[PDB]
């Protein structure tokens, strides 16, 4: 029954993912005044699954250059740690309850940035190597301050476990006392999943395809994937932190009803915002991290240290 | 007259100077552009369904070349060589001599249709609107070889579509 | 086990797509084909010639800050404790001093990349 | 054109314009696919006297180049230097 | 028109509702109807040892009250 | 047998034929009429048809301009890049047969003496309606391929 | 990524189109003048036309004047249009392309309505244009322009004030006023430094004098300025549109001079005179008087000009074209001096460059 | 045809289901609209060829096709003109 479990998670991920796509190609078309598909299925509603047949038929590449173990473990990483972020998200119930899910997703994502930089590395192309790199820069933009973020909201929950904070906003959602870090968080997650304004590794009108642009047919699809599949993640993950839903012991599933209405529509603004705004310099990146976010997140994880003891507001370790 | 497109000094009272700093931090002017393209999402898409429904041309219309006829059913070209002598790109070749009842006709009229840049000018050229180029644009090939036509193919063309394309010269004649 | 089941079927689910993308699809490999993409023509030297890095000095910080956190994440477990006077005044000492290495380096134009 | 009036007014709210009154689908405010003939008007030279083609023939008056110097008093330049602009009364500073 | 874009949002918000769904049901179905129970610190896993002996099926989700007590 | 095989093509055809997404590659005027195919009156994107800059990542080459000799390796050199089936549509008269520099020093007098191509789609330059015909044309002709067919009768 | 060096191999799109219009009579080589800058097509055509009327001494009828200077206008605005949204596509904002690509097309329309083609018209010709406008076309100019302004704002609400977009456009590329002049810039290149230029002002052609409009000057004379400058300029054509809608006066629109220019049909048909001349005009093509002139035009683009020796014949001896696009890029190097790979991206859009033009 | 909608989406043709002998219930292209119909389809008219007829020519086809290439029906090119050269045909008894 657990095995079962896990496949009622990964496999309405990959369906969530496929849809997600015919929707960003959807709502960008509207916002540019056209329509995006509507020819293949009703309303485009057969769009995903053509594209995903197509790309595994499509013949792979395997370029004579690139490093051949480290050009195939990559994608298979990016999907299988995009996967595994999912595992302690309580939707209300996680699938693994950890006592540290906080800090499990922040190990994660960070081992899953290695699937950018082998696979840009591995292709032994200039475009890819470009990609990799702004990989490493991004990267170094937006952890520091990220963790710093969480440790903020966290001195208001008192734990490090994901379902504690549906404890935590009964009463109220924590984007109320915490809307400055909410701003930051939301754009750090922009950073962490290299979305526009921030979608630099890739960058189509400077490199090409950057760290995949060598990558074809089922091995590109994984890197897609895993990409729209962190979209998703991450917006619950904000959802969870900054607009906890009420639980219901009873009634389980409207949790899950509003739960999943605003991770919709928070994954809908990240498709609102890449039709809205050009792209950033990736040392303006670097720049607005750490002379803009990170002094004021430094300076927010002190008075969110001594609000609790000022107000004697300590939460409990339970 | 000249104007200053990026010259303005901005003023310097707490007031504005306030204004600026809520600008930079509540990113007011980002949200702002969040309105535009919200707005676009709830107008109605400039997306035409083709091809149940098609763009809008004119008269004028410069598509594939067919060659015409006069009412009873004769030839309007007469082997002039007006049109081949002007086509920029060379895209007509011509050889005639007299018919068997003695008229001046062509016996080759080719238009390398991939060497035509669809400028109109024979059909401007020809004194007796024999060439023209008639409202169909939808004839793409799937080999080169069917782009090379003759005088067969053009005729073929003129009978197929002489009944918009006369209805188009008749609109647009007297501007000619 | 449950956690180990999980990461397992992630890593086997993702295997087996790229098994599948790579024997199912009927191949035609020659040398052009594989060769390294770069606009049309052909690299003009090595993809593994050195990258110079702009932003070293920040990479570098980066790993001092990058344990900043590692002191700092025991925070809410701390402000269990009995001696909050004691607390309060090392938390917001370490912090300080982080913000102070920061102004630091940024006065000092450590945080501008090299041209 | 079609939208509800609860939609119309979301999208100027949002826009910040009054987009109806400027909408950019065209609707019915074009003109007509079919128009009545046309009865174009004649040149100048379309007289039956006083029109020798030889008092107005512009190819025929183009002249070759005069010779100033071939090698077969005040400082003078090539014109008189340019007015310098006056900014626009319509709007100076955008 | 802009509403034709809601097809695609319900199937991904449909897909999206099932694993919480599905974990919440199979919680309860392996557990005796019940929430699984949470065992974050040694203590409550201790209690939940307990139950199992307590249960004579080893099972620590079957609960045994005071029918048990002679 | 046959049954099986004949459903597989109108699977594997109705994908690829549904899901074609031409190189970003153009090279003169016609690559405007290009533009305007992807802009708000046509729509390609409502096809399925959708811009890939990377090789790796594109199933149609849009020939779309004046292919010069200077040009010409580069432009062999993306086509050998695209993984297969691949497929290259020759628009306007400069592509499809050298058009109106067909007589000049520098211009490879069409397209097809450098890749193989499936659809012409002819104009100076073809409408951007003409090009989405022959898009189009090419969608019916990947929609009769009979891969499996045959493979099962060799 | 810092660029240490920009060495732009051009002749990619080289067609020989000059060595081409040799064998050309005048007429002949005039469609070769819009697959140049194949975005401004009617504004090229204008400045070959200019050219042959100079050298063959004569002049427009005064509505082909103002016909050529109100669809020059509403070509200034397809250019400015692709010039600014694929600026701003290449810099990541891609939304504003689609919303004003609606526009273009509609603009295409016109194109189409008055010489049945939506780019290559080959509309304005030696001697005037081709044809009249068609019934009912001012009209539908009219209803676009009036609307236009508005599409406009929509694209500054997008990027005037946007953070991101002047972050990538402020002190990117930035040129001195010597150094552009030096370096043979011209147009948007010129006035984005201050330099207060603009041919339509200081050397008018056809109508322009007869219409009021300001030139718009930047400050800094870097991306960002050069960007501000071209939308500008973007409402002043639709004011000097409003006024060639309005001024635009009745009579021919070719020269009324049969050895030029050709007659109509029903002339040509009835006319000993005019048959011959029609057949003359289409076979041999009007001779030009020996001579040789450079002739400018402000086109969307920059100055573009055209060198055209004439040996006396029907077709050219010689015929340079000048590209603005062809210097400004050979300054590539220079105003990329000391920025990284993103902003040389940039630095080619604000250039604004069209490859018909500069390789020819 | 439908005025309200605005303007390119207010005039649209329902392509029939079979034409010329091909099955076009799913296979529908633009060369299928006759030339009468493709005025009015394409906005260079305002009237339909029911009101206005197009001119009656004996030599008009009666029958429409629509795009052949790629079939059997597909156009070949081909030279026009007769032989220009005739070679002598020497005799048919043997003198040697
Ligand atoms: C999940 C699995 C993901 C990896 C999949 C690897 C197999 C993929 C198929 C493949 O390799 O391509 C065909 C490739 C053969 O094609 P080829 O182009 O002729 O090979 C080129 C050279 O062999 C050179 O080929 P190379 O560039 O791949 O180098 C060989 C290999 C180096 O191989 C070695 O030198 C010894 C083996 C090293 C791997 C052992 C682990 C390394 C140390 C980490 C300790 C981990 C312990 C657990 O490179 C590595 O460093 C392997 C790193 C993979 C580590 C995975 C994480 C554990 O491999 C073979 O099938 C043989
Ligand atoms: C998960 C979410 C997805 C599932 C929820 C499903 C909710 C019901 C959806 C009903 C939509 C039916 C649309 C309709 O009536 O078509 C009539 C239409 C005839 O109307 P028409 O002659 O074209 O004129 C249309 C209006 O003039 C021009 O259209 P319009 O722009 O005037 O809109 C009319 C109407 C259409 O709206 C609706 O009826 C649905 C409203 C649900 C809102 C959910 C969000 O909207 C309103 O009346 C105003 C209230 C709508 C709420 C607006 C809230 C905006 C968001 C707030 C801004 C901030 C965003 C960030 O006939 C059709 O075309 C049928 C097409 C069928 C399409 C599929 C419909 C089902 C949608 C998906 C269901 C799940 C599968
Ligand atoms: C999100 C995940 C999405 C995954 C989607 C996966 C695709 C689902 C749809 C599958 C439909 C069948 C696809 C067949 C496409 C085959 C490619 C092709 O067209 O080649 C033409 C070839 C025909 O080649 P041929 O013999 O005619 O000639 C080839 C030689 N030249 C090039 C000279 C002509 O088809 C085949 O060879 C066999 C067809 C097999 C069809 C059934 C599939 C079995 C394949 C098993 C392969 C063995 C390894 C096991 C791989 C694992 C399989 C799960
Ligand atoms: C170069 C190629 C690299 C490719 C990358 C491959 C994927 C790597 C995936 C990451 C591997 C590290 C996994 C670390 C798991 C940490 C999760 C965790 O802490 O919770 C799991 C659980 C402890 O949970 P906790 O609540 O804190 O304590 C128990 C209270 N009831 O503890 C457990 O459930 C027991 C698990 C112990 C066994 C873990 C084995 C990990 C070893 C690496 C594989
Ligand atoms: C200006 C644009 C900026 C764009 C940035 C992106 C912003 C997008 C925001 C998306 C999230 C919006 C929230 C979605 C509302 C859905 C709420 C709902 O359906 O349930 C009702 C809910 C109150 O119920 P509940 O949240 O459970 O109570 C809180 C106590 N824990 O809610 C009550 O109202
Ligand atoms: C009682 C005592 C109380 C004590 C606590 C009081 C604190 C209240 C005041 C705190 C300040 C509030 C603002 C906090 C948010 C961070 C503000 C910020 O960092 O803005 C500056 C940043 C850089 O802007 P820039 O002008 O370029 O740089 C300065 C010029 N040298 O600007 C940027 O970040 C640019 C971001 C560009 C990318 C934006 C793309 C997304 C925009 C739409 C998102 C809208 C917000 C969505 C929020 C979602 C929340 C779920
Ligand atoms: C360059 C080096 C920079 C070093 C900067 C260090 C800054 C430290 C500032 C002082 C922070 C703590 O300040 C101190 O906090 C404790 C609360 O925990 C307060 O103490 C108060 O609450 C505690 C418990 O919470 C009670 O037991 C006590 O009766 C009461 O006085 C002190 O009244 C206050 O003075
Ligand atoms: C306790 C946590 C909160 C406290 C804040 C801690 C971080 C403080 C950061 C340093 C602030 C002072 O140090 C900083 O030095 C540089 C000198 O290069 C100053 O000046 C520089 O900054 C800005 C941005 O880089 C440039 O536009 C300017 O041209 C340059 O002169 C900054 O205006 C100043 O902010
Ligand atoms: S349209 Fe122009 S290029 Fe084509 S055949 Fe006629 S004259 Fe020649
Ligand atoms: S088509 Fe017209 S111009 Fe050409 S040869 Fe025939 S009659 Fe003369
Ligand atoms: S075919 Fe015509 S429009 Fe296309 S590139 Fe050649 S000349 Fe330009």
């Amino acid at each position: 029954m657990f095995m079962i479990n896990i496949l009622m998670l990964i496999i309405p991920i990959l369906l969530a993912v496929a849809f997600l796509t015919l929707v960003e190609r959807k709502v960008l078309g509207y916002m540019q005044l056209r329509k995006g598909p509507n020819v293949v299925g009703p309303y485009g509603l057969l769009q995903p699954i053509a594209d995903a047949i197509k790309l595994f038929i499509k013949e792979p590449l395997r370029p004579a250059t690139s490093s051949a173990s480290m050009f195939i473990l990559a994608p298979i990483m990016a999907l299988g740690l995009a996967l595994t972020m999912w595992i302690p998200l309580p939707m209300p119930y996680p699938l693994i309850n950890m006592n540290l899910g906080v800090l499990f997703m922040l190990a994660m994502s960070s081992l899953a940035v290695y699937s950018i930089l082998w696979s840009g590395w591995a292709s032994n192309s200039k475009y890819a190597l470009i990609g990799a790199l702004r990989a490493v820069a991004q990267t170094i933009s937006y952890e520091v301050t990220l963790a710093i973020i969480l440790l903020s909201v966290l001195l208001m929950s008192g734990s490090f476990t994901l379902s504690t904070l549906i404890t935590t906003q009964e009463q109220m959602w924590l984007i109320l006392p915490a809307w400055p870090l909410a701003m930051m968080w939301f754009i750090s997650t922009l950073a962490e999943t290299n979305r526009a304004p921030f979608d630099l590794t890739e960058g189509e009108s400077e490199l090409v395809s950057g760290f995949n642009v060598e990558y074809a047919a089922g091995p590109f699809a994984l890197f897609f994937m895993a990409e729209y599949a962190n979209i998703i993640m991450m917006n619950i993950f904000t959802a969870i932190l900054f607009l906890g839903t009420s639980h219901n012991p009873h009634m389980p599933e409207l949790y899950t009803i509003n739960f999943t209405i605003k991770s919709l529509l928070l994954t809908m603004s990240f498709l609102w915002i890449r039709a809205s705004y050009p792209r950033f310099r990736y040392d303006q990146l670097m720049h607005l991290l750490w002379k803009n976010f990170l002094p004021l997140t430094l300076a927010l994880c002190m008075w969110h240290v001594s609000l609790p003891i000022l107000t004697s507001g300590i939460p409990p370790q339970t | 007259t000249y104007k200053y497109v990026n010259l303005r000094e901005p003023s310097m009272d707490m007031k504005s100077v306030t204004d600026r700093a809520a600008q930079t931090l509540l990113w007011t002017e980002l949200i702002r552009g969040l309105g535009m393209t919200l707005s676009y999402l709830f107008r109605e898409p400039a997306t035409i369904n083709y091809p149940f429904e098609k763009g809008p041309l004119s008269p004028r219309f410069r598509g594939e070349h067919a060659l015409r006829r006069y009412p009873s059913g004769e030839e309007r070209c007469i082997a002039c060589k007006l049109c081949e002598a002007v086509c920029p790109a060379q895209a007509i070749t011509i050889e005639a001599e007299p018919r068997a009842d003695g008229s001046r006709r062509t016996t080759r009229y080719d238009i390398d249709m991939t060497k035509c840049i669809y400028c109109g000018f024979c059909q401007e050229a020809c004194p007796v609107d024999a060439i023209v180029e008639g409202p169909n644009f939808e004839f793409s090939t799937e080999t080169h070889e069917e782009l090379l036509y003759n005088k067969e193919k053009l005729l073929n063309n003129g009978d197929k579509w002489e009944a918009e394309i006369a209805a188009n010269i008749q609109a647009d004649y007297l501007y000619r | 086990m449950n956690l180990m089941l999980a990461l397992l079927t992630n890593f086997t689910l993702a295997t087996l797509l790229v098994i599948i993308a790579f024997w199912l699809p009927q191949l035609n490999v020659y040398s052009e084909k594989t060769s390294p993409y770069e606009c049309g023509f052909d690299p003009m030297g090595s993809a593994r010639l050195p990258f110079s890095m702009k932003f070293f000095l920040v990479a570098i910080t980066f790993l001092l800050f990058d344990l900043e956190i590692a002191l700092l994440l025991p925070l809410p477990w701390a402000s269990q404790t009995a001696n909050l006077n004691t607390m309060l005044t090392m938390a917001l000492f370490l912090i300080i001093l982080l913000a102070v290495s920061l102004a630091y380096e940024w006065t000092q134009k450590g945080l501008e990349w090299t041209e | 054109a079609s939208a509800t009036r609860f939609i119309q007014w979301l999208r100027n709210w949002a826009s910040g314009r009054d987009l109806q009154a400027k909408l950019q689908l065209r609707y019915q405010e074009i003109s007509k696919r079919t128009q009545p003939p046309p009865k174009l008007p004649v040149g100048p030279s379309h007289k039956l006297s006083n029109n020798y083609y030889c008092t107005r023939d512009g190819r025929r008056e183009a002249m070759p180049p005069s010779i100033v110097m071939s090698s077969q008093k005040k400082a003078v330049s090539p014109a008189p230097p340019i007015k310098r602009w006056e900014l626009s009364q319509d709007e100076p500073y955008l | 028109m802009w509403f034709e874009v809601l097809p695609g949002i319900a199937v991904m918000g449909v897909c999206l509702f099932i694993p919480g769904m599905a974990t919440a049901r199979i919680h309860r179905f392996s557990n005796g109807g019940k929430e699984k129970r949470v065992a974050h610190y040694p203590y409550q896993w201790y209690l939940m040892e307990r139950d199992r002996r307590v249960s004579g099926v080893n099972r620590s989700y079957v609960s045994k009250g005071l029918e048990n007590i002679d | 047998g046959e049954y099986v095989v004949a459903k597989l093509d109108d699977l594997i055809n109705w994908a690829r034929r549904s899901s074609l997404w031409p190189m970003t590659f153009g090279l003169a005027c016609c690559a405007v009429e290009m533009m305007h195919m992807a802009a708000p009156r046509y729509d390609m994107d409502r096809f399925g048809v959708v811009f890939r800059a990377s090789p790796r990542q594109s199933d149609v080459m849009i020939v779309a301009g004046t292919l010069t000799n200077k040009m010409a390796p580069a432009l062999r050199k993306v086509y050998d890049q695209m993984p297969e089936p691949r497929y290259v549509v020759s628009m306007g008269s400069c592509a499809n047969g050298g058009g109106y520099y067909h007589y000049s020093y520098s211009v490879v007098r069409g397209c097809d003496r450098i890749v193989p191509v499936d659809i012409y789609v002819p104009g100076c330059p073809p409408t951007a309606e003409a090009l989405l015909y022959g898009i189009l044309q090419l969608q019916k002709k990947i929609k009769r391929e009979k891969r499996l067919r045959i493979w099962y009768r060799r | 990524e810092m660029v240490r060096k920009c060495d732009p191999h051009i002749g990619l799109l080289h067609r020989g189109t000059e060595k081409l219009i040799e064998y050309k009579t005048y007429l002949q080589a005039l469609p070769y003048f819009d697959r140049l800058d194949y975005v401004s097509m009617m504004c090229n055509e204008q400045a070959y036309s200019l050219a042959v009327e100079k050298l063959l001494n004569i002049r427009p009828p005064p509505r082909a004047q103002w016909i050529r200077v109100l669809f020059g206008e509403i070509t200034r605005l397809l250019n400015h249009i692709m010039a600014v949204t694929t600026h701003a596509l290449d810099i990541g904002a891609m939304t504003p392309f689609f919303w004003m690509f609606e526009e273009r097309e509609k603009m295409f329309e016109f194109y189409e309505r008055v010489s049945g083609a939506r780019m290559h018209a080959a509309y304005v010709r030696p001697g005037g244009v081709h044809q009249d406008l068609p019934l009912g076309l001012m009209d539908d100019i009219y209803e676009f322009s009036k609307n236009f302004s508005l599409r406009i704002d929509e694209l500054e609400e997008m990027l005037t004030n946007n953070r991101i977009w002047r972050n990538r456009t402020v002190d990117i590329g930035i040129v001195t006023a010597e150094d552009a002049l030096n370096y043979g810039f011209s147009g948007v290149m010129l006035r984005g430094s201050g330099i207060q230029w603009d041919l339509r002002k200081t050397q008018p052609y056809d109508v322009y004098d007869q219409v009021e409009f300001d030139v718009p000057i930047g400050s800094r004379g870097d991306c960002y300025d050069r960007y501000l400058c071209r939308v500008e300029e973007m409402r002043q054509s639709i004011r000097i549109i409003s006024q060639c809608l309005n001024k635009m006066p009745p009579g021919e629109i070719k020269v009324d001079d049969a050895k030029v220019s050709p007659p109509k049909r029903a002339e040509m048909k009835t006319s000993m005179e005019s048959l011959i001349h029609h057949f003359k005009l289409y076979t041999e093509g009007y001779q030009v008087p020996p001579g040789a002139t450079y002739t400018a035009i402000e086109a969307p683009k920059g100055e573009f000009g055209v060198y055209l020796v004439s040996d006396g014949s029907s077709r050219p001896y010689r015929c340079k074209i000048k590209a603005p696009g062809f210097a400004h890029l050979a300054g590539l190097d220079k105003m990329s001096k000391g920025h990284m790979l993103a902003d040389v991206v940039a630095i080619i859009g604000t250039q604004d460059i069209v490859f018909g033009e500069v390789d020819r | 045809e439908d005025n309200k909608q605005f303007f390119g989406r207010h005039r649209w043709v329902i392509y029939t289901t079979e034409m010329n002998g091909k099955n076009t219930f799913w296979d529908v292209d633009g060369s299928m609209v006759p030339p009468e119909w493709h005025r009015w389809l394409h906005c260079m008219t305002d009237d339909p060829p029911t009101v206005k007829p197009p001119t009656a020519r004996k030599f008009i086809w009666t029958n429409h096709k629509f795009n052949l290439s790629g079939t059997p029906q597909q156009y070949v090119p081909y030279s026009t003109t007769r032989k220009k050269i005739q070679e002598w045909v020497p005799p048919s008894t043997p003198y040697k």
